[PDB]
RNA sequence: GUUUAUUAAAAACACAGCACUGUGCAAACACGAAAGUGGACGUAUACGGUGUGACGCCUGCCCGGUGCCGGAAGGUUAAU
């Protein structure tokens, strides 16, 4: 549920929370955290890579299951958890043997439900099954690429992808993007959409509420000189030439797809 | 690195040369390609960083007379 | 590719022919798979001097066992039970190494190279033709059963 | 409890195992306390309009006596096997145990 | 809030918000002769770039030019 912060000062003017109750309000499971050290967008020659990366507030990895193997053993949700890496809540599984793991907690899915994977999977909003056993036209997600690699497909906060049709050993996707893309029939899906579909809903309503994800300031081109974005200069503003990159790479239309190995797997580009 | 294992190939370095003759220093690259031979004296198979001039060697001396260079050469394969 | 035969290829010739190859379907092929040696001046004498008749002693005696491999295997009652759904709809597919799991329980420890499927799911129950590669000459017909579970 | 009329219509390669479904579609009805009326096999019949890409179906009419949390439960059952082609799930206020026009 | 340490603190840059566009993941893009790494142990409600710069009422006409995007029958054109 969304709060519409009241106006008490500016920057609390047009705060729009997401007030979720469900969430548990403790400290998370503690052998499946691990270190998340940041690095501020700069790779092993400690140059910035990609830019606006940098500060926030620190966050430890939760280990999440993205492969989800346990085949055949029911586990029941514990509690659902706030998760700093990503924008979809996650849920405390407790399998029926002892093993605790989390896992990306879909759209109905509260403590207490029964979820399962496997290949004998119910079908249901939770249970992880491969997509040659889930019937088409049902809404999957954490939809892998390849078998046993680990869910990479419709794995954001409210995100799902339809199985709009299966041709023998490919099923063909309907991506959240509008792509058709065939993924192999053996790849698991964890069933319904994900969970904190109102992710969008909220607004961060003032300038450091950026800053503490870790969103440097975004210094747009046309201000800088001449030497430092090919946007630069003026005696006044100007702008005159094509929008481009601060590489020179055209950004207002201009397709940048070079992989043609997997060209074949694709059925339509979006729109 | 670039070195074809079997001809000893390198990179060696010419000029982009243009219809005005200007000179900008490039480099030749080998057409290295790395490939399983089929030693039937071994039946394993080994990996040569091996160029495509190397590869039509193989083909002529067989891969036993060129695996008993790479040993008195000294290096590895 | 000057290259020479050890065994018949369909398509280019029988044991102790010098045929043209392209030289990668030599390099990669023909002599990696040992049907070929590569035909310099020194192993044509190994050859059509030595052993032009000598490997027929031999790679007949590769395919006297081949109905060995096979014509033993008379009695074609083969099954395989593994988990399904219901009325089809199968938890656990049947591969190739699951059916040469039970051709090697009745009858020849069969290496699972061999099982040729025109499907390769094997999904729904019932009966399947699998027919087999066990030579690249004679080829086999055993019919394999799917139970459920 | 509440009484329906079930018609669901199965797809002809799956004639031969459409007992091996009212084993279970009526034993969870008598299994949830539930009385179970008529049960006529229509058998295979001649589509006026080709459902699906094919033109027979094996009907089979079940009037059931059911409570409604195992109709909900088996009109699931209908939608995941795919195998029926089209249910038809229809509430009837008197039990009819009287013989349908198409068994004649 | 930030900025010309040392004559410019500003109406400049930022900003939340908005839009366009690229990106199906071995992502685009960036740093590297390459390996690799950042992107991200993130997966389109995500990320990169671009312009505008809370909010309210709004954003009109022109595709000839210059780019971009889609077309590919014809013309013309490289090594070979
Ligand atoms: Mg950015
Ligand atoms: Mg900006
Ligand atoms: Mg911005
Ligand atoms: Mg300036
Ligand atoms: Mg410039
Ligand atoms: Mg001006
Ligand atoms: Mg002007
Ligand atoms: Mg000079
Ligand atoms: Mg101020
Ligand atoms: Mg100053
Ligand atoms: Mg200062
Ligand atoms: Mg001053
Ligand atoms: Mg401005
Ligand atoms: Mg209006
Ligand atoms: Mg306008
Ligand atoms: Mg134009
Ligand atoms: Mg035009
Ligand atoms: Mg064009």
């Amino acid at each position: 549920a969304v709060v519409k912060c009241k106006p008490t000062s500016p920057g609390r003017r047009h705060v729009v929370k997401v007030v979720n109750p469900e969430l548990h309000k403790g400290k998370p499971f503690a052998p499946l955290l691990e270190k998340n050290s940041k690095s501020g967008g700069r790779n092993n020659n400690g140059r910035i890579t990609t830019r606006h990366i940098g500060g926030g507030h620190k966050q430890a990895y939760r280990i999440v299951d993205f492969k989800r193997n346990k085949d055949g053993i029911p586990a029941v949700v514990e509690r659902l958890e706030y998760d700093p890496n990503r924008s979809a809540n996650i849920a405390l599984v407790l399998y029926k043997d002892g093993e605790r793991r989390y896992i990306l907690a879909p759209k109905g899915l509260k403590a207490g439900d029964q979820i399962q994977s496997g290949v004998d999977a119910a079908i249901k909003p939770g249970n992880t099954l491969p997509m040659r056993n889930i019937p088409v036209g049902s809404t999957v997600h954490n939809v892998e690429m390849k078998p046993g690699k680990g869910g990479q497909l419709a794995r954001s906060a409210g995100t799902y992808v339809q199985i709009v049709a299966r041709d023998g050993a490919y099923v063909t996707l309907r991506l959240r993007s509008g792509e058709m893309r065939k993924v192999e029939a053996d790849c698991r899906a964890t069933l319904g959409e994900v969970g904190n579909a109102e992710h969008m809903l909220r607004v961060l309503g003032k300038a450091g509420a950026a800053r503490w994800r870790g969103v440097r300031p975004t210094v747009r081109g046309t201000a800088m000189n001449p030497v430092d974005h090919p946007h630069g200069g003026g005696e006044g503003r100007n702008f005159g030439k094509h929008p481009v990159t601060p590489w020179g790479v055209q950004t207002k239309g201009k397709k940048t797809r070079s992989n043609k190995r997997t060209d074949k797997f694709i059925v339509r580009r979006r729109s | 690195s670039r070195v074809c294992q079997v001809t000893g190939k390198r990179p060696v370095t010419g000029n982009n040369r243009s219809h005005a003759l200007n000179a900008t220093k490039r480099r030749f690259l080998p057409n290295l390609h790395s490939h399983r031979f089929w030693v039937e004296s071994e039946k394993r198979f080994v990996t040569l960083r091996v160029s495509a001039k190397g590869m039509r060697v193989i083909d002529k001396k067989g891969i036993d007379t060129v695996l008993a260079e790479l040993r008195a050469r000294g290096e590895k394969y | 590719m000057q290259v020479i035969l050890l065994d018949k290829v369909a398509n280019l010739g029988s044991l102790g022919d010098q045929v043209n190859v392209k030289a990668g379907y030599a390099r990669n092929f023909l002599v990696p798979q040992g049907k070929a040696v590569p035909a310099t001046k020194k192993n044509i004498e190994f050859f059509e001097a030595r052993r032009a008749e000598l490997e027929a002693k031999l790679a007949e005696v590769l395919a006297a066992a081949n109905a060995r491999a096979e014509k033993i295997n008379a009695l074609e009652t083969v099954t395989i039970a593994s988990k399904a759904g219901d009325e089809g709809k199968l938890f656990g597919s049947i591969g190739t190494r699951d059916i040469a799991d039970a051709v090697t329980a009745a009858g020849v420890e069969v290496a699972k190279s061999e099982v040729r499927l025109p499907n390769g799911v094997l999904r729904t129950t019932g009966e399947h033709e699998v027919s087999f590669q066990v030579h690249s000459e004679v080829f086999a017909k055993v019919i394999v059963n799917v139970v459920a579970e | 409890m509440r009484h329906y009329e079930i018609v669901f219509m199965v797809h002809p390669d799956q004639s031969e195992q459409v007992p091996g479904m009212i084993e279970r579609y009526t034993a969870a009805i008598t299994g949830a306390e539930g009385k179970i009326h008529r049960l006529e096999d229509w058998g295979r019949r001649q589509l006026a309009y080709p459902i699906n890409k094919l033109h027979k179906a094996h009907y089979v009419l079940m009037n059931v006596e059911a409570p409604q949390e195992v109709i909900d439960e088996l009109e699931t059952t209908f939608r995941f096997n795919d195998a029926v082609i089209r249910s038809m799930v229809m509430r009837t206020k008197h039990a009819v145990t009287e013989a349908s026009p198409m068994v004649k």
